[PDB]
């Protein structure tokens, strides 16, 4: 089940801030499909 | 319920019983293996009134072959040929 | 079979089983199971 958790962080300019954040659900969507593999969508 | 999903399928008398936890046959490994751990109702009737044609009803098709067994809600709808025998053989073929 | 036989010829089967002969043996215009396909497994 494609299960989507997410959160934004609107804070630690410089790059990953070793901060201490928690994800939170968003969606769990049906899909039942394998995959195996994945791929980025750039604009 | 709280997120309830109603799956819909035409099967075999003699299959009725493989829509079930744990069980194994050519739709439980093959074309649908329902989880160990199942919380839901299956609810099957007979169709012979309404499915089945003197000549014979064809738009319904059984998995019969796989290279392996599929996973709890798993479908599978590849119509790619399967190897039976020892040759790597393609299309139709004396071992395909 | 150097000559093939009738319905009378119902041979019984002590013996394992390998059924990867069969399909060495020749490859078969149709091939259906209502046991699973694969088989070769008492
Ligand atoms: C999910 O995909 C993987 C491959 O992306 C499948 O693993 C292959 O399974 C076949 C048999 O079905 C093997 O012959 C391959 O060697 C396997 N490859 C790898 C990399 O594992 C896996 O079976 C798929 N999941 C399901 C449930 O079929």
């Amino acid at each position: 089940y494609f299960k989507i958790y997410s959160k934004h962080t609107p804070i630690i300019g410089r790059d990953f801030p070793q901060g201490f954040s928690a994800l939170e659900p968003l969606v769990d969507l049906p899909i039942g499909i394998n995959i195996t593999r994945f791929q980025t969508l750039l604009a | 319920f709280t997120n309830v999903y109603a799956d819909s399928f035409v099967i075999k008398g003699n299959e009725v019983s493989q829509i079930a936890p744990g069980q194994t046959g050519n739709i439980a490994d093959y074309n649908y293996k329902l989880p160990d751990d199942f919380t839901g109702c299956v609810i099957a009737w007979n169709s012979n009134k309404l499915d089945s044609k003197h000549s014979g009803n064809y738009d319904y098709w059984y998995r019969s072959f796989r290279k392996s067994k599929l996973k709890p809600f798993e479908r599978d709808i590849s119509t790619e040929i399967y190897q039976a025998g020892n040759k790597p053989c393609k299309g139709k073929g004396p071992n395909c | 079979a150097t000559r093939f036989a009738s319905v009378y010829a119902w041979n019984r089967t002590n013996c394992v089983a390998d059924y990867s002969v069969l399909y060495n043996f020749a490859p078969f215009f149709a091939f259906k199971c209502y046991g699973v396909s694969p088989t070769k497994l008492c």
